[PDB]
């Protein structure tokens, strides 16, 4: 939507890659930002939230940065089982309201 | 509701002494530094109560130990707890617990603790279930975590908090907080107290005056009880329950016949047991806390027949 | 913890219609957190709908999509609707059933909602 990610982005298996998401100060620069899964039509599940909480359940594997308005998901591990979109969102108060981007379909090569 | 979590436990209760408590005033009679002389129920001196804990973190990381049982009632019950941050509310006393017998179901829901004796149904682990409303921003109590069903009701009533705050103290107090609970001729009569107590966790030498609070027409028998708890939700991290710690103490009263020493403005202080020991049997026969040197003759012993 | 009940079911609603979207839970209550919504068209990406405010108390609505999408709640019944009307072409897509939490910002959401598709 109004944020900057790619559509989609591959690498080959076991390796370490990460995805970031390029924001504003309006919208990354005071608010946390949160990372999430879809496999193909399935449910959207919450990967990381303030780019330093794993939710319960989640491979250790992950981490996250925020530097300025940038904010990459650390990916670590990659598995045949982990090709989907991954999709950024961080809190607007622009519009006051929730925003994401596009989202970044990996595909594990 | 009746959402249940046993969670059981092992180890042996952990014991006590109490040394001088559970004196409560048995009569609105003003006396003024008198000795008098009754036998009542009463939790004797040098008495073995339980320091039981509704909730025990033995740290690891986490571990909350909801152990607390039905208890009975027996022939009297007395209570005490420090709970700086209030987890305990009421107890729900009775004798099926169930419906078929009515039930004395105290909650000090704040602030207005609305006492009742009804008819209920008690879950199989009741306790009271507070959570956020998120309109008006309050934290409500959800009662039915206790009881499902609430009918037949027999009495109701409503008074000021006896579970009462002061804090701002960070401790040196822990506002050790009692209460008596006897059954008898009609009326169930409920004592209070709050003294500070600097101590970790046991009680002190002090003496501990408990004035009747109300004296209700109850007319029913309570052989078994548990007490009540209020815990809470929370929100994603590595559902919320057992909101900090939780240890009580309970010890069972008995007749025993007490000489209470009033003082000028009718506060007693010193109280002593007649059969505690030898030495306390006497000093009831004389009726004074001052025993003068000699010899004195107690009560006779008899051999018993085998 | 958690888990709960379906966003709608199966709606099809063929153009000239509205359909309320009704969400309940299960392990919680109703108004002890927030509920929240996004549509996702297929094929396509997520956009914010709806949604409680942790601050202020109020329940937001999406300023794009505002007051074409109304929510009530029943705290009992666990059964939040969502209404959507006016049924126009980009519009037919699944729309999730989310919750954060209203104590703090929580911009983290509920672990995940089924989804449901429309129809326009
Ligand atoms: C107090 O309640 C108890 C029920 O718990 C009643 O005591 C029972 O009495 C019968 C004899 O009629 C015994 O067989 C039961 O074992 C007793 N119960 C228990 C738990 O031991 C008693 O009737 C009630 N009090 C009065 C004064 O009636
Ligand atoms: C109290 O318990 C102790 C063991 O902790 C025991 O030695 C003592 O005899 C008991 N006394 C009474 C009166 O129960």
């Amino acid at each position: 939507s109004v944020l900057t990610q790619a559509p989609s982005v591959s690498a080959a298996p076991g390796q370490k890659v990460t995805i970031s998401c390029s924001g504003s100060s309006s919208n990354i620069g005071n608010n946390y930002v949160s990372w999430y899964q879809q496999l193909p039509g399935t449910a959207p599940k919450l990967l990381i939230y303030d780019n330093n909480k794993r939710p319960s359940g989640i491979p250790d594997r992950f981490s996250g940065s925020k530097s300025g308005t940038s904010a990459t998901l650390g990916i670590t591990g990659l598995q045949t089982g982990d090709e989907a979109d991954y999709y950024c969102g961080t809190w607007d108060s622009s519009l006051s309201a929730v925003v994401f981007g596009g989202g970044t379909k990996l595909t594990v090569l | 509701q009746c959402v249940n979590l046993t969670t059981r436990t092992q180890l042996p209760p952990a014991y006590t002494n109490s040394f001088t408590r559970g004196v409560y005033y048995p009569d609105k009679v003003f006396r003024s530094s008198v000795l008098h002389s009754t036998q009542d129920l009463f939790l004797p001196f040098f008495s073995n109560v339980t320091w039981f804990h509704a909730i025990h973190v033995s740290g690891t990381n986490g571990t909350k130990r909801f152990d607390n049982p039905v208890l009975p009632f027996n022939d009297g019950v007395y209570f005490a707890s420090t709970e700086k941050s209030n987890i305990i509310r009421g107890w729900i006393f009775g004798t099926t617990l169930d419906s078929k017998t009515q039930s004395l179901l105290i909650v000090n829901n704040a602030t207005n603790v609305v006492i009742k004796v009804c008819e209920f149904q008690f879950c199989n682990d009741p306790f009271l279930g507070v959570y956020y409303h998120k309109n008006n921003k309050s934290w409500m109590e959800s009662e039915f975590r206790v009881y499902s069903s609430a009918n037949n009701c027999t009495f109701e009533y409503v008074s000021q908090p006896f579970l009462m705050d002061l804090e701002g103290k960070q401790g040196n107090f822990k506002n050790l907080r009692e209460f008596v609970f006897k059954n008898i001729d009609g009326y169930f009569k409920i004592y209070s107290k709050h003294t500070p107590i600097n101590l970790v966790r046991d009680l002190p030498q002090g003496f501990s005056a408990l004035e009747p609070l109300v004296d209700l027409p109850i007319g029913i028998n309570i052989t078994r009880f548990q007490t009540l708890l209020a815990l809470h939700r929370s929100y994603l991290t590595p559902s919320g329950w057992t909101a900090g710690a939780a240890a009580y103490y309970v010890g069972y009263l008995q007749p025993r016949t007490f000489l209470l020493k009033y003082n000028e403005n009718g506060t007693i202080t010193d109280a002593v047991d007649c059969a505690l020991d030898p030495l306390s049997e006497t000093k009831c026969t004389l009726k004074s806390f001052t025993v003068e040197k000699g010899i004195y003759q107690t009560s006779n012993f008899r051999v018993q027949p085998t | 913890e958690v888990q709960l009940l379906e966003q709608s079911g199966a709606e099809v609603k063929k153009p000239g219609a509205s359909v309320r979207v009704s969400c309940k839970v299960s392990g919680y209550t109703l108004p002890e957190v927030a509920m929240h919504w996004v549509r996702q068209a297929p094929g396509k990406g997520l956009e914010w709908m709806g949604g409680f405010d942790p601050e202020d108390g109020e329940t937001m609505y999406a300023q794009k999509f505002q007051g074409r999408v109304t929510m009530t709640e029943d705290t009992s019944t666990d059964t939040a609707y969502m209404e959507l009307s006016s049924l126009r072409s980009e519009d037919t897509a699944v729309y999730y059933c989310a919750t954060t939490t209203p104590f703090s910002s929580s911009y983290w959401f509920d672990p995940w909602g089924q989804g449901t598709l429309v129809t326009v």
